[PDB]
């Protein structure tokens, strides 16, 4: 304030989940608690096993663009053998078709 | 890890393992494979049954001048150090160990419990230290130490021990290492699967 | 007989469905990547029926921290997740700390949805650690002046 | 149910008796929410004063109440023995107050499980509760089991 | 499938426009630079139909003051904004204080 | 905030930043392309069938 | 809105989001097709009975 | 990947204008020189990101 | 408005069905009620189930 002295107005709550992996992805990079990820446990930053909280900063996706694109890779050659192990089994029928 | 913090796969079944049974928890192989889980249970704290000081000694160590001992005096005693000691609370007590130069190879030890505001100062010997030719600890290795009763927790008594601590010519008397099995209350942080397939909650 | 190949093939579709958008997202602060898990479908033969999904994992580990400096924005280390509720009152969990003050003054993210915690009351104000989550405000009305009791 | 930690080191507080406005008169406090026969919410507070080394007053009151009585006397006593685990005490049968003429719910609260150690400063481990309020079907499902069940 | 290719195309081609028209704007008196906020569209299934672009945020950080010698030019220190109207007596708001 | 007779305020455009930035933007583009890619020839593999 | 002396509004037409989309069509034309030619091939094991 | 450079060269930037604000202010009574202070960004991974 | 005032004019209106499946196609992209989908429940965006 103006009067040299400051008002806490609010503290930020943190969430810690037993199941990260059941959080259920809602979009708009949102995440909603479901039966499997368990009740939200609330505490405060820095405390209990609740990680500090940096100003002034944001925290970046760790998606690694190397290894996406080699996995993209990996995948179509992937989909190219299902592919023709699909064509496989069409000239099967088919020879049987012309018996 | 599931909601009810059994290990499962991503099908849901359960992994299975040989559980830890005890106080401290040791893997008991006798038993038949039971689910492995990882509670949140707080773990509860452990009042002390076994400490160890050991310490080096100076040999050329004059004699304490200002007789008798008094615990605020500094010129008073030749050594003192800090051991922390748990209740059945979890209460910290910081046992103090004062170490006066009686004669020759010969050093008495004092206990004194300074987290306890109400409790006297000791004023006769609770253990005399022999060392013998050289260094080599003789006799008085091992006393029953008894703590104070702070904030109506039970006093943890406790064996403590100053074996292999050698007196020689070593320039001053520094505290080699003090260990102590009690701990305090704490909550899970992490957990890790070890090379050896044990599940370790830190 | 497509039973496996076709089975493959729609594995491999999610698969690269996945790789595409962890590839879009790369810039989304607070976004996780994913990865499919298979399983096979054996059914009575012994001929390997084919092969499914069994779900998509989330890789819950942190991303870099960038200094964007925006005093509102903040970033979370380790464990953690921010509350945030909608209009509805349902709870929602997200790590994309981009919060702004809308008009009504209430610090919402990008998508408007409201930040919540403890909030404070009494005079002076304390944090109420243990009241219900909240939303947070931050009014602009004038602080009163607190009569000289202790000097 | 609410399941907390206390310190053993906690110093009693100066401000005797105790008084919700007074932040110095308790050492913890702690909320609840809880919902009546009609499904109105009653934040019900409850405060931990320490009195003697392993005796701790327990106050409540019901936050969402404006004619709710002040707290002048303590609601129960949890005593814990000289190993930190609660001996007597730890259940007692609570009403809260009457909103907009609703029929005041009385409730058994418990703090089974509770104990008292040196823990880094007082934490609720955890809290729960058996009611609700009224809720609207929103989705339906068939679990692995065949259990059919409606969110 | 193609939808999640398309929509990350479209974030990335949003995000280097942001970045254009900050760059083309270095030098302009008064002008916050932008950033594109990305948000992902996961809707029932897990499989992450995408991203989307959630807004595009001004950077609000107080730039440099540059002298120029001119009685009418004056900046806006901190926060504020010089209000403005125009010919339909409509308002609006700038940091930039060149007038004439 | 208070005002300064005689300057303006220049633009908190930083160049470098938005260089970097430029140069990891072409790089996602190039990624999400080589998604594109990957996808077209699965489709030409499934229609040429 | 307002007249601005001295310039032209441009067309609106992205050419990356139109190219995207031609990519898209055309890999619908062709499976279209593919379709016609299953029939086609129906048409035809049902002709040579 | 990119990030780290990114960090780097921010820093480096950082340093850099620092460095030419105070040569800017070399008449300048009762100026105090600055200094930037530099930390790594480890976070979770070995490889200690930025 | 130019009057610096905003003025609604109507809500668009949500309706759920107790069998989708059931609905008769009329086509151009639109859906006809029938006794097999049973009668649509009215309601607004984001309440409810909708």
């Amino acid at each position: 304030y103006s009067n040299e002295q400051e008002q806490v107005l609010g503290q930020i709550v943190l969430a810690n989940f037993a199941n990260n992996e059941g959080l259920a992805s809602q979009g708009d990079n949102v995440w909603a608690a479901t039966q499997a990820s368990g009740v939200a446990l609330l505490g405060t930053a820095g405390s209990g096993n609740f990680g500090k909280l940096t100003n002034g900063a944001l925290e970046a996706s760790n998606v690694d663009l190397s290894k996406e694109l080699v996995n993209m890779i990996v995948a179509q050659r992937n989909y190219q053998s299902n592919a023709q192990t699909i064509k496989t089994q069409d000239q099967i029928l088919n020879t049987l078709v012309n018996l | 890890l599931d909601e009810n913090r059994n290990l499962v796969n991503m099908q849901g079944m359960q992994l299975t393992g040989y559980p830890a049974t005890g106080t401290p928890p040791t893997i008991q192989q006798g038993a038949n494979p039971a689910p492995i889980t990882i509670p949140n249970t707080l773990m509860a704290a452990k009042s002390t049954t076994t400490a160890s000081m050991q310490i080096n000694l100076n040999s050329t160590d004059p004699v304490p001048s200002k007789t008798p001992f008094s615990v605020s005096d500094a010129d008073s005693y030749n050594k003192k150090g800090t051991v922390t000691v748990y209740d059945s609370q979890g209460n910290a007590h910081d046992m103090n160990v004062y170490f006066v130069k009686t004669k020759d190879n010969e050093w008495a030890v004092y206990t004194h419990d300074s987290s306890d505001p109400a409790a006297t100062a000791p004023t006769t010997a609770s253990t005399t230290l022999k060392f013998n030719e050289n260094g080599i600890l003789e006799s008085g290795g091992t006393v029953n130490i008894t703590t104070g009763t702070i904030n109506g927790a039970t006093a943890a008594t406790f064996s403590l021990s100053f074996l292999n601590s050698m007196q020689q010519n070593t320039g001053a008397n520094n505290i080699v290492a003090t260990n102590q099995n009690g701990y305090k209350p704490g909550d899970l942080v992490s957990y890790q699967i070890n090379n050896d397939g044990t599940v370790v909650g830190n | 007989s497509f039973s496996q190949a076709v089975s493959g093939l729609n594995a491999a579709a999610t698969n690269l469905d996945v790789i595409g958008n962890n590839i879009a997202n790369s810039a989304t602060y607070g976004f996780k990547s994913g990865t499919a898990s298979f399983a096979d479908m054996f059914a009575g033969s012994k001929v390997g029926l084919g092969v499914k999904v069994a779900g998509i994992t989330q890789d819950f580990t942190d991303g870099t921290t960038t200094n964007t400096g925006r005093g509102l924005d903040v970033a979370i280390s380790q464990n953690g997740f921010f509350r945030l509720v909608d209009s509805n009152g349902s709870v929602f969990y997200s790590r994309n700390g981009q919060f702004k003050l809308d008009e009504n003054r209430n610090l919402v993210n990008m998508q408007g949805m409201q930040l919540t915690g403890y909030p404070a009351t009494g005079t002076p104000p304390t944090i109420q650690q243990g009241a219900n989550p909240a939303p947070i405000t931050i009014p602009n009305t004038l602080m009163a002046a607190k009569s000289t009791t202790t000097a």
